[PDB]
């Protein structure tokens, strides 16, 4: 996804 | 650690400008001490030149 | 819409169908203060239950009775405006019917005789406006609900246990509405505490001993009981076969000559069915195995009277012996376990150091009110008040509910109050989680979370201050006369007048009203947030609050946030939530049975929604029809799954419905990263309105609704037709349709105009219509501030362009076209109020006056008779708007000056020049000036020209609406004397007054003409009146400060050109700042000669991850083109023709497989007429997630004659040379951002100081002085600059001598002067000196 | 800078509440005792020498 | 989660992906929010201490 | 506080506040909305007052030294000296010691 | 003190010395008196704790309060800074700037630096006084603007962004006047500043004194900070577009176009390079010396012909003057960036780094404007082989749910199974990315 895993 | 480190330094208007303003005074007023104005942040608090 | 709305409707681009319409955006605002103020609803909230909860007052002497009938609420002493005018809240008065009563007859059981009866008045209460919003001295506020955990009870348990963390404990909390929180938890060693009012924990028993349960009761209470026999000097157990699960048999389970289960031998499940199916209900058990039990009840021995045991005590071979010589043939002990059944109680009651009910009430009133020992009356009333007396506590209906549902009660009425099977339950269920049958619940979730709305807190308010009012009354009794007493002495409504006022005005959750455009003050209403009072503090705040809950999901948007600090805790309401009566978010779905969705509509809790399987809304159907996909996306619990269309219970409306207002308006949204499509929907409440206002060329078609449901744009009540349109005013003349008004015709519409809101911005309403204009229900009359023909504008639709610039774009700096100025595009109006007072001084009265020492006419030049400068004149920094005069403290001068004043001879003046001036930076046109004089002050012709321009107004203001009245109501009495009565050439000749007088033959018309002659009469006499309340107000009142003899506004407007350091900003994130303004042969430009607007540096693009902003490029270039196009059309040889290509065209993209929706054909006129107006810029509207897609946006480009990537050949304005690579350039939607450079940059060399610290201080004409901190003193050191840094810290600061010595070396050109320690160190030794230590400067 | 002459001696509280008490200290005084002295709640016998 | 964002930006992605997006974006603002409150600190701590 | 209390009453039975005539009148003889106004004196309020902005700001910051005088006054009167002592060197001896005498 | 309003205010000290005194005379006035020990116990325990209340609020009991809502303050809470000749405005980028200066607002500058344009406005006759002076520059007046240019000479101003996290959030710079509210910042700067354009202010400050001008212009000054002092890297250095330019001048290519040119030199290379033939480099050799090598001042070489493009030859001309000819020709990098002005600083010193640093940030960017870098839509080039993966991760995942309603894997052998194909296959598709993108 991005950052955090999310993004 | 520099926590323990930081609280520890001698001169009463660096530390008292530090934290704790009231236990570091009467420990200070009580033993009669000089600030010989050695660091930068007694001289700051003065207005000097550090 | 009339005329289709213009017909700019565009396209749809989208084929999902809304099954309903998107509700009042402002409804959780309206709603909630509508339910507030009532009409004796006899229902739960609004004032009405206030009043319910404080009265009757009881008599403290067993007479007196207050108590109360009914409220009313009267109309409010002055309108909006003039509360805006004057700075007075916009509120009603409210009354109260009491009866006090005497409290029965002495001796006479009950229902005393007399009964002294009154209407008390308890103050004012503020009225919420049309948009949802309050006026609260002046200004407007907004009221933000507030989300919390609410009252109710909790089961959890600790995630970090013990310091060693190898363990867990479980706990319960109920929480009240009003009262003592209670608080159950285990500790480490499995006893049970309880915490009163979060207070230190004392065992769990007391608060059963405190009920009146005994040890036994208490230990019958939490135990199932094993019963141990004693016959034929043998030992036996009635056994129930189930409690030998999972153990090893320590002696022979047997039982009628048959051993079941072998010493040592595990216990099987064939055991316990073998013992079932026999049915064995009682073994042999040796004397060790029971005196492991603990006994649940007293024995004596019968025949003595002396106890041998006592209830909870642990059995031993003494004590089963002494039980077996008493001849005791039954023992009751408590069954346990280590797992499913722990004991727990029985620990606690040993760590309990209470005996008994009095010891633990004793017990628990020392831990309330330390330091004294209680009356046993005192501990009984003190423990009774805590729980059981709803004048001190109450869980509230909501919060009964919560309990009841949590506890599997039947019903959710009930009491406030808690009872003791409440508590008992509540020990029970946690014993019963800690026991592992059953589990905690998570508290985060919406189902446990609620919002309290504008009625709520309010009503909460009020509640208090009438609560204080019964106070008084209570003491107001025993004193004073207690025969004679009315309800009018007995209630004073100050308190309660306090209460609601430091509610409206102090509160946190009270907030100046947001208006910088239409959008921002629609989010506001709709804003939740989880601080204030009852609520986070932001050090409660961590990550489980702020996260985004699964259960937001159409209820909470997950995009629009702040950014910063409050991140997680202010939020947005989603577009189709509801709030219900219990204060629960509701969201929509579509009940769907078998395949087939119904149209049906049902409004789901998160509570209830986690029951059912629900299919995103996107999910293909073959219409009606049924359900058209094999396997759907669905939802239900936490968990996402695939599902068959028979399991499909319900299903979402609209993507919209994840999403809150603001994040609808992002155009291909499913695009854009979420951070910064955050970042897009925050920044368009920030965007400022421009007078050349466009709706975008990319809209997402939510930017009509919320022109709507925002009241800046005013909308046609009913069907109709424009009678008068106006810069002033409207005037619309019903029943074109459907003939509505009946009984008096036509409406009157007065628009907004040049208005100053809080901001300093201006809003402003201008005409939609024209004369004789046929408009529907709901269809546009006029368009308020950042709106276009009913769509909402932020900002403008600009020409850009992707590509590196000079440098002049680095780090999201932006390049414009001088054109942009040229064409007055982004361009804002603004409009500043500045106030001076004139006050009463010891020395003498300060007067506002034209006569001020030693100025010249020059400077006096703009100032009336009065010293107020004059409507219309052009004032500059520098410039007088009030001249004023205040008594000089006086003083003689220097000699050196009597001598200079000598020498030109100029006399000096008791008074001392104090006007108010036009700050640095400012400037502009007055447009107004508003003064209040002291009332029966002497007045002059401040006061009077004022005055009398307002007595013309408004007696215009009767005049005209006279004249539409007049023309209203005689228009229809003249179709209607006609029928029957024809008098064409006749009735046109006498005078209107003598149309009356003219009767008509007996017939039910007759009475219509009756009674359109009462109304007349009556609708005139209350203009009258109304005139008359104007020419009342005006020449009286105002009600002044004290000291404070005049008041001057002098409202001042500027228009702001954008310039290089204002901030730009587009809906997806991307913001920067103006860097350059290049004229025009500079600027890249298109083959055919066309510069861009503005150029964008990609790099901005790539790492931020929103991909929008290219897509509405792209679109926005396709769009650019096609109106121009039509442009063309409209330029040479009009036709219908062009119709049939528009019409081919929308349908077109219509006609592209999928298809939103259709339109076509309509009548020519019709069509010329949108023709022209959708061809200066064609519209389009992309939905959220169903929105226009790529191959769609490449079809209209080739309309537009393509490039289809969207890129062109574009020439360097500079060389004539074409940029090495072609570039996309299209039509972006760009707004100017609140943050001007205007308002930020200042500077200061000196100026003024504060008083005890001498520090430089932020003056009025002074801009003050910049902080340089803690880090920036580093800095200074670490470049070991120390004259820079003892300059920061002497000479630019507090050191007095420093200061002017340094300024005079200056002029004069010097070196640094000799320092001074800084003023606040001389503070600080003075103050340790104050404090008694002796502090000693010392030499060498 | 002023005076103000107190009819009767007032103890620092610096010195008295912070902990450890420097006059607490000094006179071998728990909190407690010099507490119930100072405010008035006991008296403390002082220099019998028999 | 079990499943995968199938859908990349340029041919954009259905609304459960996105919202069940919004959780990491929104821990990843307040991270950085704290991130600068909480690096100050530390940054003072080494300051007062060397 | 007699002030007080009638203003109360009023409060209770008219329905809204008083105005200086009517507390005046209900005062009794020697009092009128001239006395009542000028009556009215309030305790002073607390510069450590709390102020909701960013940084805790009390009260006392926002108000301005009047009683020191600003820095190019100084200068300006230096000024003004210096110049009255140069106008003073080019009349004769007599003519200025006259000015200087008056 | 009175307010503006003519309402008094009063610091809290004043009602606790009122309580102090008070008692204290009520004290003397009962012992006078011959009061009970009850009451003189009383009022002195009274005096006490008024005293208490003085010295510290809360220490020893209830705090004293002016009303319940606040409590008073007392001198232990008193015991437990703001600048003249500041300001500050909203940043933007200012390309045109050499590294040591900065753009600064007129309006900004006349109030900073008011009482200097005094002095020197009475030094020269532009004033009889400087009362006049001041009368005269509120006017703005004519001939006051080229004063005031006359005083900021060889003037340096400290520029200050929060937070300060190290010493490179305050450097000075050499203002130069300009029109505008915006202070123009320069780019190489941004980075230590962590500054950028979408909003940030700044505040100016202005050193007084010679000593403290001195030490802005020797210690504080941008151009003389080139490396952080934390890794000893450059910390002015360029960034994004600089780079974005420089890359696209030095790029390899097929270069059919403008292959085959001796470049007579890297003048005549970059006049031909701007007139025809030559776009986004070229293939070709050029004539430029080189040289420059080290251990002895002579330098020289005899012959210096390679293959090069013309963005790599015009590199050459825009004085490197410090050899690393192989350095230049490799294509630019902003890492190769960031490492070849530091080279240059060590080998070639310091003056003439910050010079070579203002020349590769003006090419860098003049180069990156003409480059006619854009992003469309179709810029983002998707894999075909992304459906491919996909499917073929959907049949493992069916293989995987098959195999699991067998009963040969557990639960959570599944979902890990799962977890890791579905990771591996977001590998595979970035893979696909880079390498569609990556040949050509
Ligand atoms: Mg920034």
């Amino acid at each position: 996804t991005x950052x955090f895993x999310s993004g | 650690g520099i926590t323990k480190a930081s609280l520890a330094t001698e001169s009463f208007i660096s530390a008292a400008s530090f934290q704790e303003t009231t236990r570091v005074l009467t420990e200070a007023a009580v033993a009669g001490k000089r600030d010989e104005l050695r660091g930068l942040k007694e001289n700051v608090i003065v207005g000097r030149l550090i | 819409y009339s005329y289709t709305e213009k017909k700019r409707i565009r396209k749809d681009f989208g084929k999902r169908p809304q099954v309903l319409d998107v509700p009042y955006l402002l409804s959780i605002q309206l709603d909630s203060f509508q339910k507030f103020i009532e009409q004796d609803p006899e229902g739960q909230y609004g004032l009405e239950a206030a009043f319910r909860s404080v009265f009757p007052i009881q008599s403290y002497s067993g007479n007196s009775e207050l108590q109360y009938v009914s409220y009313r609420l009267g109309e409010p002493v002055f309108d909006v405006q003039e509360c805006q005018i004057r700075g007075v809240t916009y509120s009603a008065p409210l009354r109260v019917k009491l009866r006090l009563v005497i409290y029965e007859r002495e001796a006479p059981e009950g229902t005393v005789k007399d009964i002294k009866e009154q209407e008390v008045y308890m103050g004012e209460i503020p009225l919420m406006t049309d948009n949802g919003t309050f006026v609260i001295n002046g200004t407007e506020r907004v009221i933000v609900s507030q989300l919390h955990r609410s009252p109710g009870v909790f089961f959890d348990s600790d995630k970090g246990k013990t310091h060693s963390s190898g363990k867990v404990l479980y706990n319960a909390r109920i929480i009240p509405y009003r009262g003592s929180w209670l608080d159950f938890e285990f500790d480490p060693k499995d006893n049970l505490f309880v915490r009163i009012d979060r207070r230190r924990k004392l065992p769990a028993t007391i608060i059963l001993r405190a009920l009146n349960y005994t040890t036994e009761q208490i230990l019958d209470l939490f135990f199932e009981k094993v019963i141990f026999e004693i016959r034929d000097n043998k030992l036996q157990m009635e056994l129930v076969p189930e409690r030998l699960r999972g153990e090893t048999a320590s002696f022979d389970i047997e039982a009628n000559g048959k051993v079941y289960v072998e010493k040592g031998r595990r216990i099987t499940a064939r055991h316990i069915r073998q013992l079932e199916k026999d049915d064995v209900k009682l073994i042999e058990v040796p004397v060790e195995y029971i005196a492991g039990k603990v006994v649940a009840k007293d024995y004596i021995d019968e025949s003595t009277g002396e106890l041998i045991c006592a209830a909870n005590m642990e059995l031993s071979l003494d004590l089963l012996a002494k039980l077996s010589q008493s001849g005791h043939k039954r023992i009751e002990t408590l069954f346990t376990n280590d797992l499913d059944h722990g004991p727990y109680i029985s620990e606690t009651l040993r760590v309990d150091p209470t005996n008994d009910r009095l010891s633990a009430l004793v017990e628990i009133y020392r831990m309330m009110r330390p330091g004294e020992p209680p009356t046993r009356e005192a501990a009984e009333s003190l423990f009774e008040n805590l729980f059981f007396s709803e004048d001190r506590y109450d869980l509230s209906a909501v919060g009964r509910m919560k309990f009841n549902r949590s506890l599997l009660r039947e019903e959710i009425e009930g009491s406030g109050i808690l009872s003791k099977d409440d508590i008992i339950d509540v020990m029970k269920k946690l014993i019963d989680i800690r026991n592992g049958k059953g589990e905690v619940d998570d508290i985060d979730h919406l189902g446990n979370r609620r919002i309290r709305s504008v009625g709520e807190m309010a009503e909460n308010q009020f509640r208090v201050g009438l609560v204080r009012v019964e106070r008084a009354v209570k003491e107001r009794l025993s004193l004073g006369d207690l025969d004679t007493l009315m309800p009018q002495d007995m209630i004073n409504a100050k308190p309660i007048s306090a209460a609601v006022k430091e509610f409206f005005g102090s509160s946190q959750l009270s907030q100046f009203m947001d208006q910088n455009n239409p959008l921002s003050e629609i989010t506001h209403k709709r804003r939740i947030s989880a601080l204030g009072p009852g609520g986070l503090t932001r050090e409660r705040a961590g990550f489980e609050v702020r996260d985004v809950h699964p259960t937001h999901y159409g209820r909470v948007c997950p995009i629009e946030t702040p950014e910063g600090p409050n991140i997680g805790l202010i939020n947005s309401l989603s577009v189709y939530a509801q709030t219900n009566e219990y204060g629960f978010l509701e969201t929509p779905y579509r009940k769907v049975t078998d395949g087939v969705v119904t149209d049906e509509i049902h409004y789901l809790s998160a509570i209830e929604e986690g029951n059912y399987v629900i299919a995103q809304a996107n999910s293909n159907l073959d219409e009606e029809g049924h359900f058209v996909e094999d396997l759907v996306t669905c939802r239900s619990k936490g968990e996402s799954s695939l599902f068959s269309r028979d399991q499909v219970d319900y299903m979402d409306v609209s993507t919209q419905q994840v999403v809150s207002v603001g994040a609808s308006l992002i155009p291909f949204l499913e695009h854009d990263d979420a951070n910064r499509a955050l970042m897009g929907a925050n920044m368009q409440r920030q965007a400022v309105p421009t007078l050349r206002a466009d709706k975008p060329l990319v809209g997402t078609g939510m930017e009509r609704a919320v022109a709507v449901d925002s009241g800046v744009t005013a909308v046609a009540k009913r069907g109709g037709v424009v009678q008068y349109v106006d810069a002033s005013r409207i005037v619309i003349k019903v029943n074109e349709d459907e003939m509505y008004p009946g009984e008096a015709g036509i409406d009157i519409y007065n628009l907004t105009k040049y208005t100053r809101s809080n901001q300093n911005t201006c809003i402003n309403q201008m005409p939609c219509v024209s004369l004789g204009e046929p408009v529907e229900r709901g269809d546009v009359l006029a368009d308020g501030p950042s709106t276009d023909l009913g769509e909402l504008a932020l900002g403008q639709n600009m020409r850009v362009a992707f590509m590196p610039w000079n440098g002049y774009n680095f780090e999201d700096s932006i390049l414009v076209s001088e054109r942009v100025v040229q064409e007055d595009r982004f361009t804002t109006i603004h409009i500043q109020e500045l106030a001076c007072v004139s006050r009463d001084t010891k020395l003498g009265p300060e007067e506002i006056t034209a006569d001020i020492p030693n100025v010249g006419e020059a400077a006096l030049s703009k100032l009336d008779e009065s010293g107020i400068v004059y409507i219309g004149a052009e004032v500059t920094g520098g410039d007088i708007l009030v001249g004023k005069v205040t008594p000089k403290g006086e003083t003689q001068l220097t000699p050196e000056e009597k001598l200079l004043r000598a020498i030109f001879g100029e006399k000096a003046s008791d008074v001392k020049d104090s006007s108010l001036r036009v700050p640095n930076g400012v400037s502009g046109t007055v447009i107004d000036v508003q003064v209040f004089t002291r009332d029966g002050v002497e007045k002059d012709k401040r006061a009077l020209e004022i005055e009398e321009m307002q007595l013309k107004q408004a007696k215009k203001d009767l005049s005209e609406e006279l004249q539409i009245l007049e023309a209203g109501l005689f228009s229809r009495i003249r179709a209607v004397l006609v029928a029957g009565g024809v008098e064409a050439e006749k009735l046109d000749k006498l005078p209107r007054d003598r149309w009356l007088e003219l009767g008509l033959t007996d017939e039910e018309k007759q009475n219509q003409l009756e009674q359109l002659a009462e109304q007349y009469d009556e609708l005139k006499h209350e203009f009258e009146k109304k005139l008359e309340a104007k020419r009342r107000k005006i020449t009286q009142g105002d009600d002044l400060a004290p000291g404070v003899l005049k008041i001057v506004k002098v409202y001042l407007a500027v228009k702001r050109r954008i310039q290089p350091g204002d901030k730009m900003a587009g809906r997806h994130g991307n913001k920067g700042v103006i860097s350059k303004i290049n004229p025009i042969e500079d600027m890249p430009y298109d083959e055919n000669g066309t510069p861009v607007d503005i150029v964008l540096n990609p790099l901005g693009v790539p790492s931020r991850m929103n991909i929008g902003q290219i897509l509405e490029t792209h679109l926005g270039m396709a769009a650019k083109g096609i109106g121009d196009k039509i442009n063309a059309m409209l330029k040479q040889q009009q036709e219908v023709a062009k119709l049939r290509e528009f019409i081919q065209r929308a349908y077109d993209l219509g006609a592209d497989v999928r298809q939103k929706v259709d339109l076509s054909t309509f009548s020519d006129e019709e069509v010329m007429r949108l023709a022209e107006n959708l061809r200066k810029g064609m519209p389009i509207a992309t939905p959220v997630f169903d929105g226009a897609k790529e191959a769609e946006i490449k079809e209209l480009l080739k309309l537009g004659d393509l490039p289809t990537s969207g890129q062109i050949r574009l020439y360097d304005g500079r060389t004539g040379e074409q940029f090495e690579r072609p570039v996309t350039v299209g039509y972006m939607y760009m707004l100017k951002l609140n943050h001007l450079v205007d308002d930020k940059m200042h500077a200061r060399s000196t100026g003024s100081y504060s008083l005890v610290t001498q520090q430089p201080l932020g003056g009025k004409a002074q801009f003050g002085g910049q902080r340089f901190g803690e880090m920036e003193v580093w800095a200074l050191e670490a470049y070991g600059a120390a004259y820079t840094l003892q300059e920061m810290l002497t000479v630019k600061s507090d050191d007095v001598n420093g200061r002017t010595k340094m300024y005079k070396n200056i002029v004069d050109g010097n070196h640094q002067m000799e320092p001074g320690m800084p003023e606040s160190f001389n503070v600080l030794l003075k103050e340790i000196r104050s404090l008694g230590i002796n502090i000693e400067l010392e030499d060498e | 800078m002023g005076h103000i002459e107190l009819a009767s001696p007032t103890a620092h509280i610096w010195f008295l509440k912070s902990l450890p008490s420097r006059i607490g200290l000094l006179l071998d005084m728990p909190l407690r005792d010099i507490e119930r002295v100072l405010y008035f709640e006991s008296y403390v016998v002082i220099e019998g020498g028999m | 989660i079990e499943t995968p964002i199938t859908a990349n930006f340029r041919e954009g992605l259905n609304v459960l992906q996105y919202f069940i997006s919004t959780h990491g974006a929104r821990k990843g603002l307040a991270d950085t929010a704290l991130k600068t409150a909480n690096s100050g600190y530390l940054t003072r701590r080494l300051v007062d201490v060397a | 506080n007699k002030l007080n209390r009638i203003s109360r009453q009023m409060l209770q039975e008219m329905g809204r506040e008083p105005t200086p005539e009517e507390l005046a009148e209900r005062m009794l003889m020697p009092e009128d909305k001239i006395r009542k106004v000028l009556k009215i004196a309030k305790e002073p309020i607390s510069m450590e007052t709390p102020i909701g902005d960013d940084e805790d700001s009390h009260l006392g910051d926002f108000i301005e030294d009047t009683t020191l005088e600003l820095p190019l006054d100084s200068a300006t009167t230096e000024s003004l000296r210096a110049a009255t002592h140069d106008v003073l060197a080019g009349l004769t001896a007599r003519e200025a010691k006259v000015l200087r005498m008056r | 003190v009175p307010l503006d309003g003519g309402r008094f205010a009063t610091s809290d000290l004043n009602d606790l010395y009122r309580r102090v005194i008070n008692r204290n005379n009520r004290l003397k006035r009962l012992l006078d008196l011959a009061a009970p020990d009850i009451i003189v116990r009383n009022e002195k325990r009274m005096l006490q704790e008024a005293v208490d209340a003085l010295l510290d609020n809360g220490r020893r009991g209830r705090a004293i309060t002016g009303s319940n809502k606040r409590p008073l303050k007392s001198l232990a809470d008193m015991i437990k800074k703001r600048v003249d000749y500041s300001g500050r405005s909203v940043i933007t980028v200012g390309p045109y700037l050499r590294l040591h200066q900065c753009g600064l607002p007129k309006k900004m500058a006349l109030e900073l630096f008011k009482p200097f344009i005094y002095g020197k406005l009475e030094l020269r006759g532009l004033a009889t006084t400087i009362k006049a002076a001041k009368k005269m520059v509120e006017r703005e007046e004519a001939v006051v603007w080229d004063i005031l240019d006359e005083v900021i000479r060889e003037h340096p101003v400290l520029l200050n962004r929060a937070p300060t996290l190290h010493r490179l959030g305050i450097q000075a710079f050499e203002p130069v006047l300009i029109e505008g509210k915006a202070i123009q910042l320069h780019p190489l700067v941004c980075a230590a500043y962590n500054a950028d354009f979408d909003g940030d202010q700044m505040a100016v400050h202005v050193p007084l004194t010679l000593e403290a001008q001195l030490e802005a212009r020797a210690l504080m000054m941008s151009t003389n900070n080139i490396l952080s002092p934390a890794n000893g890297e450059p910390i002015i250095v360029p960034s994004q577009d600089v780079v974005l330019g420089l890359y696209y001048m030095t790029r390899d290519c097929v270069n059919a176009k403008g292959e085959g040119m001796v470049l007579t030199g890297p003048k005549e290379a970059e006049r031909l390079y701007r007139s025809g033939l030559a776009s986004l480099h070229a293939r070709v050799k050029v004539r430029i010396t080189e040289y420059e090598k080290d251990a002895n001042g002579e330098l020289v070489a005899k012959t210096s012909l390679k293959d090069t493009t013309v963005g790599r030859a015009i590199l050459w001309m825009i004085v490197p003057k410090g050899l690393p000819y192989s350095i230049v020709n490799q294509a630019l990098g902003k890492k190769a960036i960031s490492k070849m002005l530091n080279t240059c600083y060590r080998i070639l010193g310091l003056k003439p780094t910050v010079i070579f640093a203002d020349q590769i940030m003006y090419t860098g960017f003049a180069y990156a404007a003409r480059s006619g870098a854009s992003v469309g839509i179709d810029d983002m080039v998707i894999p075909e082989k992304k459906h491919e993966i996909i499917s073929e991760a959907e049949a493992e995942v069916a293989e995987i749910q098959e195999q699991f309603q067998s009963g040969l894997v557990t639960a959570g052998e599944r979902y890990n199974k799962v977890i890791d194909i579905w990771a591996a296959a977001n590998d595979r598709v970035s893979k696909a990315m880079m390498d569609n993108l990556q040949t050509e």
